[PDB]
């Protein structure tokens, strides 16, 4: 058994089998795995040429924009010592690798890049999603405008005396133009000051009606000195029409924050083509956990 | 329990005397025991009733059920999927609860299926239960003198007991003093006529001798006493019935088939998790993970349905069996009767019908038979000639036996008749073509008889003759034929009468040789017309002188008789040589007889000839002639018993048609060990307790349900409630048949294999986003497939099934490497492959190129990266992309369907074609209908991405799968092509299953 | 189209659902039609 089922040498087989058949089968399966792996390769090819290169066909899974922040944080908390250094280091890296996207020395020259109003605008459209004229023109956003949070002055951000910063943004749709709501009577407490029409309104609170208090003045800075995003700054023409492409930011320090305790802050953002989702905590909006325990 | 002092042939002390039978257990010859001295023995060793069976409790075989050799493996994978969990939640926060669903599911699987098969095993036994018709027996003991009948469980060894015709010979007694006392030894010893027992000794085997009576025997006619030598368990059917209980089991061809099956299941399983754990560990992942993958993979390999398809599977061939009257009790003994090579008949009782029945009848110089069958579908024999009236007439009237009262609804053959065997056959074929006897014997009134004599060996008798013209006397006489032809020189020819010449007497003698020799009993039959001159109407012929001449009467014709065999018994034999089973009889009765009903049967073929048959042909001693030159052997139990291990070996290697006349019960056993040891499957078929040690060592025991008694009916695995014996060819015929579709259902349902663990081994080789879901292949393996799979099996024959030699155990399997190539290899290969194409296709269609996807799941998967890149540049949230990885989940499910319907098509027919069997089978175009509607049901409804997590799909989706399907089809059509036109080539030792 | 291209980010899936059980149901009656075809 054992010996014989692996070489007997009457019939010269190896494991059951002679030379040659082992030699039939292998060539068998590699002409049959050959051809299925062309046919599959072909049904694979045909679906290539189905597709667009500026435009994805289905756009659903991605209608209402998310909220996302700069700091990385890996239960949407935030806890730092404000004596121990190598506590906030984790936060500093990722804020520094967002903001060392929008270096002016990466803006320059008049291609790729556009003078834009320095105070919020209206829409801007380069033409259609073609190929026709060449590589779209997007605005140039400087890092200055983030006044208090920018890394270029206290490159910590904040985190160094119990002021945290956190950089807000809307994610990147193609073709999604920001709507912001009308000056009707319906309109939420908080927007009714300030309405540039031009401007896509973020505004943070607590979760619970309790933390109220202990939250102090939520700080923002962005484009023109309003809380919000530059309609200017949209739409996004996709990668491939627009390389060199940067998004609107928002910077939010939390400063008279309540030490050794913790902070449930929710942002949100205000808009007819927004809308948020109870199983989705980043759609339109999003939650942060701060404790500055020093 | 000793076994080998019970597996000994009995012995006994039968070769002694009164005295000394009467000085060894202590008893007076003419006056018994005494009360005190009965109660003595009584109390010091037990009643005269055998042991009850040893009690099963049902919560024993409902754990049985839930354990075995394949719920083990679904047991051992419940037991895997916990230990995963447990290390996610001790190892990891937020664990995922993919693994503790799967356990609980596998559990429940196991379950479900022990309660249905436990549940079809119970009802066998109610229906079993309901035939133990145990009514109370009281035997006749003579005790200080006086006679007393007593309950059968007070009897003692040593008083004295008297038995009468009609009663049950209560212990093994010792005869002391007999009166023409007869008794039926056919369940223990197997002799179909009966043995008077006589007080003498006339043999040295115990079996043999007439002074001895046995348990469960009956005292047919007569009276007569005896010493109680034997009593309770340790009596003859005790040893045997005791030997019968202390008997294995085995395990059945389908167990082993099963058994080897999770090897090569296991073998593959293991194999693919160690080594793609060395493979993890060699690309940079952790230990802690590199296990969880180990118990992934080899959890993935276990097939969680296949174990409730093949329950039904086996299942559903039993309902066919308990419709034509053919009952298993357990579930697998199914198909051994489709497997079995070599049939060890029984004679009296399965291959006979036990009963004296008219065979032949002399008659106008021509032998005449009658219908010896059952329910009367034949051949009569003639009715219309005079001979025939007055022979109705002679044994009609020359009878005492009467049938019994109250018998006016059961047939001619099977009601009750009071008398010996041959009048009572005598009286059975009158009242059958001449109308009721009653009348005709009124019609004719006796005057005078005188019984039968040990002198004259004839009996006689005379009555008037209902002649209205003719008002003499009539005188019948009936007898051996040889003594009768010593009293005639008339002869009635076609009515008118004519001389004895020496021409008729010597056709007279051919006639007896030619009945003797078909191994029947001849009588013969003749009757005179008393002168009424000579003896008037008043004159009275008392019994005393000769009153009646005894010389010179008419002679009218010979009538024989023999027990016949039932119906379907030649045919069935037949049909059983035909299907390459060695028919090989095993019976306790006369050799004479025996071979006789083996050549009627067709055991011994008409035309092969035994070693003395050629002795006999050439006038030469035996000792001289070949034994090669003889087909067919008859071996006598006598001689048997002095043979070695070798002899036997080449008994059955050089002789066809075998013959084992006057073997004991444990030489049966003897026997069917000995066609095991070469390496043959066995099926006893019998009826008697001669037969339970038979019935049970065979690997599927036949007993019989009517004629069949209690202990080898309850030894045995499969009953015949209708003694038909044709039941053994259908069996036989659905034993094969429920197995080239166990064949074909086992490879559909690991043809999926593959495209639901190709997803997960690209995912950690390739790193691309998780393919197919757990709840998917849950739907997949537990749902959808059930229906397809279990409707394989309503797959009718391909070729004559009775036509194939029986399939070689140690050579064709149930499942061999040839069908892992086609599964594994070939169908399911091509399924992932089109699962693999819609899947791309989704995530193309949404933004996800597939130069993009390699390298993603770390970000792919991670909760906290609100912003992933797609190929167009487009930020997803997580939960966006996940909802997109679930419709892929989806839409894979759905693409294993598509490619199902083809794969349920190829494995419909193994080697033929679709154009040529046809798809007449209704279940399977019900299973492909039902297979897309859960489908859709589980996309399309409302809450279900909720709940299950399957999202709807856009319509051009559905089609992505089509391709692939066609080209399973095409591909499969032109195998089962060059396997037709080409026999014995590549194709057909390569890729036939 | 322009600013108010709202339609390109809606699908009607309720149709879609509706439909597909439709379809569904006819399937499932079919195969009931097809199994008890033959015991009447
Ligand atoms: C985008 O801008 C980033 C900042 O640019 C600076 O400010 C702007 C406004 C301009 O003025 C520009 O000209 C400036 O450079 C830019 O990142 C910067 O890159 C330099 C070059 O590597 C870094 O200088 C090095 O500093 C380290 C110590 O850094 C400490 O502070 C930082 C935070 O600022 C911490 O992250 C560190 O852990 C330290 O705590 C020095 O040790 C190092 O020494 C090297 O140079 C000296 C000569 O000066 C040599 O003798 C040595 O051998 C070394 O070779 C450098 O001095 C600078 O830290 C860094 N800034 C930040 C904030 O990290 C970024 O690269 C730009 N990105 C793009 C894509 O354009
Ligand atoms: C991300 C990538 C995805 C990866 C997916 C992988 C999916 C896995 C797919 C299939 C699993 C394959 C595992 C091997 C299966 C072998 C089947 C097997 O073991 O079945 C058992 C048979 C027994 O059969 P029986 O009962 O009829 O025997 C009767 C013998 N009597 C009667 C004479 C006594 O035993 C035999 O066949 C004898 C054993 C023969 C073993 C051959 C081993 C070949 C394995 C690999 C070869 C690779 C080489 C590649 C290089 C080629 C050169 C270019
Ligand atoms: C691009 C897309 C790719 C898709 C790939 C997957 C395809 C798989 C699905 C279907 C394949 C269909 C194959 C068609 C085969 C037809 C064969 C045929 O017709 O052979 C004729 C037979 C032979 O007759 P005979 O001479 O032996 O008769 C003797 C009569 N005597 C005895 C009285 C004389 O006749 C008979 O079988 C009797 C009549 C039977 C009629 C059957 C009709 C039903 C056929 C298919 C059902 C549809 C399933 C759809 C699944 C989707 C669900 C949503
Ligand atoms: C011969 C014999 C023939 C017999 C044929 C029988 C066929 C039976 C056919 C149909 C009955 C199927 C069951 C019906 C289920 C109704 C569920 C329902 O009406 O849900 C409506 C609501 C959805 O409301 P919404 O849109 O506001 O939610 C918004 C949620 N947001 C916004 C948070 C995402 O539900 C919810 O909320 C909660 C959802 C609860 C989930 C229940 C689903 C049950 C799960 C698995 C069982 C399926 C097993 C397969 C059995 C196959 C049998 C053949
Ligand atoms: C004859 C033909 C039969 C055809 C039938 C097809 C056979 C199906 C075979 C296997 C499928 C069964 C697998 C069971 C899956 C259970 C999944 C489960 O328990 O998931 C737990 C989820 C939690 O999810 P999460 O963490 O995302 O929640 C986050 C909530 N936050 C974030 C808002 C807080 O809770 C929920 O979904 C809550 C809703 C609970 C839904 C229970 C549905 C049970 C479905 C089937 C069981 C009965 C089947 C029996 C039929 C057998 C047929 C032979
Ligand atoms: C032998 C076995 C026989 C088996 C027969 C089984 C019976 C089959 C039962 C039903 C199938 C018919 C289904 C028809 C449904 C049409 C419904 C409809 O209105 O659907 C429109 C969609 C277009 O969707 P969209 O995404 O463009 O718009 C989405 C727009 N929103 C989402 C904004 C609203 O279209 C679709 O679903 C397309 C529907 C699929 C088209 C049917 C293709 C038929 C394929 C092969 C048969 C060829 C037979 C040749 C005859 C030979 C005779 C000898
Ligand atoms: C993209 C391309 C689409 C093409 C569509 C083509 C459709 C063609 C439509 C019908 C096919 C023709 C009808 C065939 C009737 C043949 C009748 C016959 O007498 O046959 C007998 C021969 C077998 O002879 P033998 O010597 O081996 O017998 C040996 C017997 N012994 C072993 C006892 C000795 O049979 C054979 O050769 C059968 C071998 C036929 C293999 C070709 C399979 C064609 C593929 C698909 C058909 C379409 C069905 C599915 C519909 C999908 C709709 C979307
Ligand atoms: C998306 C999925 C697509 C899948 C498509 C798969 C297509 C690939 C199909 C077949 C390619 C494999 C061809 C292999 C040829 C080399 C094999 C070889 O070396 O073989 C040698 C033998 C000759 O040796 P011997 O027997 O004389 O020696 C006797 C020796 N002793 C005793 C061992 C028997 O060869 C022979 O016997 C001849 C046997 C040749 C094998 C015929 C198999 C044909 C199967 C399928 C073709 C149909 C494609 C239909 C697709 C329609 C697409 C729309
Ligand atoms: C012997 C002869 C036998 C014959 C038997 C015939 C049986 C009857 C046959 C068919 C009945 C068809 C019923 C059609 C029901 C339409 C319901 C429907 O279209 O509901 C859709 C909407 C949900 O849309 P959504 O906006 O949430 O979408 C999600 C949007 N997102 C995720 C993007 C935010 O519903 C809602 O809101 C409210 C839903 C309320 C619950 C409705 C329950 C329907 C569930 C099962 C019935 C279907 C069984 C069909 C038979 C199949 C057998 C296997
Ligand atoms: C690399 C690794 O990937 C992820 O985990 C992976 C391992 C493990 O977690 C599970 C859930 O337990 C596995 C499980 O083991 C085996 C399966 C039950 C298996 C079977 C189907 C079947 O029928 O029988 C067996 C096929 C895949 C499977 O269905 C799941 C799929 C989700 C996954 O989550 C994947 C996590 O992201 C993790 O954090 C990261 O480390
Ligand atoms: C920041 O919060 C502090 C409280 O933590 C506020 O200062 C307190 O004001 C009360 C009077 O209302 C005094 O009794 C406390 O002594 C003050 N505490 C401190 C630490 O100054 C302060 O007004 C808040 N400032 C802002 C801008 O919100
Ligand atoms: C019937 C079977 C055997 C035919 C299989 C044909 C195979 C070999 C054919 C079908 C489609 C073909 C591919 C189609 C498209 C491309 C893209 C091009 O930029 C390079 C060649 C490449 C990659 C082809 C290589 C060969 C290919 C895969
Ligand atoms: C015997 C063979 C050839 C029949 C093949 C029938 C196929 C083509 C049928 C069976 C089920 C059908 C699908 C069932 C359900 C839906 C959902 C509906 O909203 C659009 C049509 C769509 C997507 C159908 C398209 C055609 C389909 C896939
Ligand atoms: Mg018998
Ligand atoms: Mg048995
Ligand atoms: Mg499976």
């Amino acid at each position: 058994g054992w010996k014989k089922f692996l070489w007997d040498s009457e019939k010269k087989e190896f494991l059951g089998r002679t030379g040659s058949s082992w030699f039939k089968i292998f060539l068998f399966y590699l002409i049959f795995y050959g051809c299925l792996a062309g046919i599959f390769i072909g049904t694979i090819q045909v679906l290539l040429l189905t597709l667009s290169d500026f435009e994805p066909k289905y756009q659903d899974r991605v209608a209402p924009p998310g909220l996302s922040h700069a700091p990385y944080a890996i239960k949407t908390e935030i806890s730092f010592s404000i004596s121990n250094p190598k506590s906030y280091e984790s936060f500093v890296k990722s804020m520094h690798k967002l903001m060392d996207l929008y270096n002016e020395s990466s803006q320059a020259g008049n291609s790729p890049f556009e003078d834009c109003s320095d105070t919020p605008a209206d829409y801007i459209k380069r033409g259609d999603l073609d190929d026709s004229q060449g590589q779209k023109k997007a605005c140039r956003f400087s890092r200055m405008w983030l006044k208090n949070c920018s890394g270029l002055d206290d490159t910590t951000y904040g985190y160094a005396e119990g002021k945290p910063c956190v950089v807000a943004k809307l994610n990147r749709i193609i073709g999604f133009y920001p709507k912001p709501l009308k000056n009707t009577t319906d309109l939420p407490e908080e927007l009714q000051a300030n309405y540039n029409q031009y401007v896509l309104p973020l505004r943070c609170a607590a979760k619970r009606e309790e933390d109220r208090e202990k939250i102090g003045s939520i700080e923002y800075f962005g484009l023109g000195g309003y809380a919000g995003f530059p309609l200017q700054y949209y739409p996004y023409y996709g990668k491939r029409l627009q390389k060199k492409y940067l998004q609107p930011l928002l910077a939010i320090q939390f400063t008279n924050l309540t030490q050794n305790m913790e902070l449930r802050i929710e942002c949100k953002v205000y808009g007819e083509n927004i809308d948020y989702s109870e199983k989705d905590r980043f759609r339109g909006r999003f939650e942060v956990k701060i404790e500055v325990k020093s | 329990d000793l076994d080998e002092l019970k597996k000994e042939v009995s012995m006994d002390d039968h070769k002694l005397s009164l005295d000394e039978l009467h000085n060894k257990y202590g008893t007076d010859l003419t006056r018994g025991l005494t009360n005190a001295r009965a109660k003595e023995i009584l109390a010091r060793d037990g009643p005269n009733s055998l042991t009850p069976p040893p009690t099963t409790p049902e919560w024993i075989k409902f754990c049985r059920q839930l354990f075995g050799g394949f719920s083990i493996l679904l047991w051992i994978g419940a037991i895997l999927c916990f230990l995963a969990y447990g290390i996610q939640a001790a190892t990891e926060d937020e664990p995922a609860n993919d693994n503790l669903y799967l356990g609980v599911v596998l559990s429940t699987v196991v379950i479900v299926t022990g309660c249905f098969s436990y549940y079809q095993e119970a009802k066998s036994s109610r229906i079993m239960d309901s035939f133990k018709n145990m009514v109370p027996q009281q035997a006749l003991v003579i005790r200080d003198g006086e006679k007393s009948t007593i309950n059968a469980e007070f009897v003692v060894a040593g008083d004295l007991v008297e038995v009468k015709g009609g009663d049950r010979i209560p212990a093994d007694l010792r005869i002391i003093s007999a009166h023409g006392c007869k008794v039926d030894n056919s369940s223990l010893t197997g002799e179909s006529e009966p043995q008077t027992r006589s007080p003498e000794f006339s043999s040295e085997n115990p079996l043999e001798t007439r002074n001895i009576a046995f348990f469960s025997t009956n005292c047919v006619e007569g009276t007569a006493r005896g010493v109680v030598v034997y009593t309770g368990d340790r009596t003859v059917m005790g040893r045997i019935a005791t030997l019968a209980s202390g008997l294995e089991v085995g395990r059945t061809p389908i167990a082993i088939e099963i058994e080897h099956f999770i090897h090569i299941i296991t073998g593959v399983a293991v194999f693919l998790g160690v080594s793609f754990f060395i493979l993890s560990l060699i690309l940079g992942y952790s230990w802690l993970e590199a296990v969880i993958f180990l118990i992934g993979i080899i959890v993935a390999n276990v097939p969680e349905g296949l174990l409730a398809t093949v329950t039904v599977c086996l299942t559903l061939t039993a309902k066919r069996m308990a419709r034509k009257n053919c009952l298993v009790k357990n579930l697998e003994a199914v198909e051994t009767l489709g497997s079995t090579s070599t049939i060890c008949s029984d004679k009296t009782g399965t291959l006979t019908q036990n009963r004296m029945t008219v065979a032949h009848m002399w008659f106008d110089n021509q032998i005449h038979e009658a219908d010896t069958t059952e329910n009367q579908s034949g051949a009569a024999f003639d009715k219309t000639s005079a001979t025939w009236s007055a022979l109705s007439r002679i044994a009609a009237l020359c009878n005492r036996a009467v049938f019994q009262a109250g018998q006016d609804n059961v047939p001619i053959l099977k009601r009750s008749v009071a008398g010996d065997a041959s009048e009572s056959a005598l009286l059975k074929c009158i009242e059958l073509c001449c109308g009721s006897v009653q009348g005709m014997r009124d019609r004719n009134p006796k005057i005078v008889e005188i019984p039968f004599n040990s002198t004259n060996k004839y009996q006689l008798s005379i009555h008037e003759n209902e002649k209205s013209s003719e008002s003499r006397y009539l005188l019948v006489m009936k007898g051996a034929p040889e003594r009768i032809l010593d009293r005639c020189s008339t002869i009635l020819l076609n009515g008118a009468e004519e001389p004895l010449k020496e021409d008729m007497k010597e056709a007279f003698q051919n006639a007896y040789l030619e009945l003797g020799g078909l191994g029947e009993r001849v009588l013969g039959f003749c009757h005179f017309a008393l002168p009424e001159d000579k003896y008037n109407e008043g004159y009275p012929f008392d019994a005393d002188e000769p009153n009646f001449p005894t010389t010179d009467l008419c002679f009218v014709g010979l009538m024989a008789m023999i027990d016949p065999p039932r119906a379907a018994v030649p045919d069935a034999v037949g049909k059983c040589r035909s299907a390459g089973i060695k028919v090989i009889m095993v019976t306790g009765d006369h050799p004479i007889t025996a071979k006789a009903i083996a050549k009627g049967v067709g055991i011994i073929s008409e035309g092969n000839e035994t070693i003395e048959d050629i002795a006999a042909r050439l006038n030469i001693p035996i000792g001289q002639v070949n034994p090669r030159d003889a087909k067919a052997c008859v071996v006598h139990g006598s001689d048997l018993k002095d043979l070695s291990t070798e002899v036997l070996d080449d008994i059955l290697h050089y002789h066809t048609e075998i013959v084992f006349a006057r073997t004991s019960p444990q030489q049966k056993l003897i026997i069917v060990e000995g066609c095991q040891r070469q390496g043959a499957i066995v099926a006893v078929t019998g009826d008697g307790v001669n037969d339970s040690p038979a019935l049970k060592k065979a690997d599927i025991g036949v007993a019989m349900g009517i004629s069949g008694s209690d202990v080898s009916k309850q030894a045995a695995d499969m009953i015949l409630l209708d003694d038909n014996f044709a039941s053994i060819v259908t069996g036989v015929e659905e034993g094969r048949l429920i197995f080239d579709n166990l064949k074909k259902s086992i490879a559909y349902t690991l043809t999926s294999n593959i495209p639901e663990i190709t997803p997960f081994l690209v995912f950690i080789i390739g790193n691309v986003p998780l393919p197919l879901g757990t709840v998917t292949i849950l739907c997949i393996d537990l749902g959808t497939d059930m229906v397809p799979a279990i409707s394989l099996a309503y797959e009718q024959a391909e070729s004559d099934i009775m036509k194939r030699q029986p399939r070689n155990p140690k050579t064709d399997k149930l499942v061999n490497e040839r069908l892992i190539s086609m599964a594994y290899g070939q169908i399911g290969m091509i399924q992932a492959l089109g699962g693999f194409f819609s899947y791309f296709v989704i995530l193309a269609e949404n933004g996800f190129l597939p130069m993009d996807l390699i390298g993603k799941r770390v970000r792919w998967d991670d909760r906290w990266i609100s912003d992933v890149e797609d190929s167009f540049g487009q930020q997803w949230t997580y939960e966006q992309r996940k909802i997109v990885e679930f419709t892929c989940h989806t839409s894979f499910f759905i693409s294993i369907v598509v490619v199902q319907w083809a794969d349920l098509i190829i494995c419909k027919t193994r080697r033929n074609s679709i154009f040529q069997q046809g798809m007449k089978n209704k279940i399977l175009i019900f299973g492909l209908f039902e297979e897309t509607a859960l489908a859709a049901f589980l996309s399309y409804c409302p809450g279900t991405d909720v709940a299950l997590r399957m999202y709807p799909l856009k319509p051009s989706w559905w089609f992505c799968a089509f391709p692939y399907s066609l080209i399973i089809f095409l591909y499969d059509e032109m195998r089962r092509f060059i396997i037709r036109r080409s026999p014995g080539g590549w194709v057909e030792q390569e890729t036939y299953y | 189209e322009g600013p108010d291209n709202d339609e390109r980010f809606t699908y009607d899936y309720y149709r879609l659902r509706v439909v597909g059980l439709i379809v569904a149901a006819v399937l499932c009656v079919i195969g009931i039609i097809i199994l008890l075809a033959g015991k009447c």
